[PDB]
């Protein structure tokens, strides 16, 4: 049975950084050579295992995650390193098996007025435990005063969107990114 | 009425270590970002270090290492550890807080001097009698966003502050003289009327393009 991973890759809508889409694969077969070869996605560099050996590896289940980030953020998305988005929004637990896909679909991503549907989160009390999201609209107070849960000078609203446009410098236009993880369970591996 | 106090100095001849106590009121170091910017004597001021809430910290690209910024929530005092230095390190050191979207380097202390995308300001240095409209233009290279622009006021003997944070909406204490509007890569800084405190040096500013923040050399307006 062919897997819908190609469907997930070829998807009109990706969710923003603060809430990333997640898909799972069951009782199915996925030809990875379609990702291995040339794709409309330019970059295939990733760390999990040796990519060629993937065929003979027995694996239980597959996790699919996609989002839209910036070009420089694509550099920092890699695990084992600290960034403002990675420490606060999306953290990769080190030693994970599976790997990353990167590219720039600027043609669809860019919008004449600015595609502001994409959002990020830059205000939090502490760091983020890997593989965990906090989609909270709660008003954030940092200084001494609690603000009474209302907009104020010291406290701030943590959520705010990007600024896009059809023509822009390279590395700053939005980049659509999908990542996957591989693991083993005691159950019969349905791959 | 958030305020800031710190003190250091001396060291005409080399001293390996030096620690200045940035002590704050109205906010905590663990609350938000903390930043440092040093201004060389009669030269451009550049970014050196910012700590991120939760522990993470980045240092200046020009000189990796040899510094150590530590965040103390116990004292509410920020310290910046030195190992040892050489010449050209000397400059007035400012500790400041930033949020980079609705305010860029909003509140600064008073600072003191230790001792041992590019923005180019096309108009240059202008001297002019009071009562005439003036303009300033900031030139870039990577055609970045209007929302990432900031502009600053500096007066001799006064620690520099901000006037507009996003380049479109003026910050607290709006002047009906300055204005912010930009097209393409060049963002216009036009001035209506000249005041004695208005005759001063100004720096174009860019934030958020990278964790490191770049400044311009500055131009003299009077
Ligand atoms: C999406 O693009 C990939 C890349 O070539 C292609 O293999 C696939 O057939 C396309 N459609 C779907 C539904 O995945």
């Amino acid at each position: 049975n062919l897997c819908p991973f190609d469907e997930v890759f070829n998807a009109t809508r990706f969710a923003s950084v603060y809430a990333w889409n997640r898909k799972r694969i069951s009782n199915c077969v996925a030809d990875y050579s379609v990702l291995y070869n040339l794709a409309p996605f330019f970059t295939f560099k990733c760390y999990g295992v040796s990519p060629t050996k993937l065929n003979d590896l027995c694996f239980t289940n597959v996790y699919a995650d996609s989002f839209v980030i910036r070009g420089d953020e694509v550099r920092q998305i890699a695990p084992g390193q600290t960034g403002n988005i990675a420490d606060y929004n999306y953290k990769l637990p080190d030693d994970f098996t599976g790997c990353v896909i990167a590219w720039n679909s600027n043609k669809l991503d860019s919008k004449v007025s600015g595609n502001y549907n994409y959002l990020y989160r830059l205000f939090r009390k502490s760091n983020l435990k890997p593989f965990e999201r906090d989609i909270s609209t709660e008003i954030y107070q940092a200084g001494n005063k609690p603000c009474n849960g209302v907009a104020g000078f010291n406290c701030y609203f943590p959520l705010r969107s990007y600024s896009f446009r059809p023509t822009y410098g390279v590395g700053h236009q939005p980049y659509r990114v999908v990542v996957l993880s591989f693991e083993l369970l005691h159950a019969p591996a349905t791959v | 009425e958030v305020q800031l106090l710190q003190s250091a100095g001396g060291l005409v001849q080399p001293g390996g270590s030096l620690r200045l106590s940035c002590a704050a009121s109205g906010f905590t170091v663990s609350a938000n970002y903390m930043s440092w910017v040093r201004q060389a004597p009669g030269k451009g001021l550049e970014w050196v270090s910012v700590i991120y809430p939760g522990g993470s910290t980045f240092y200046a690209d020009s000189v990796k290492g040899r510094f150590t910024i530590s965040k103390d929530n116990s004292k509410n005092t920020l310290y910046l550890q030195m190992n040892s230095l050489r010449v050209e390190d000397t400059a007035v050191y400012y500790c400041a807080r930033d949020l980079s979207v609705a305010g860029a380097f909003d509140i600064w202390g008073q600072g003191t001097l230790v001792t041992v995308i590019v923005l180019t300001q096309s108009p240059g240095t202008l001297s002019l009698s009071p009562g005439e409209k003036a303009t300033l233009f900031c030139r870039a290279s990577q055609t970045f966003s209007s929302n990432y622009l900031a502009w600053y006021q500096q007066k001799p003997g006064q620690a520099p502050s901000l006037l507009i944070y996003g380049g479109s909406t003026r910050a607290a204490g709006i002047p009906d003289r300055f204005s912010g509007s930009g097209s393409g890569t060049d963002f216009t800084l036009t001035i209506n009327r000249l005041e004695p405190e208005d005759f001063a040096i100004y720096y174009c500013q860019e934030y958020g393009s990278s964790p490191r923040v770049t400044f311009g050399q500055g131009t003299r307006l009077e």
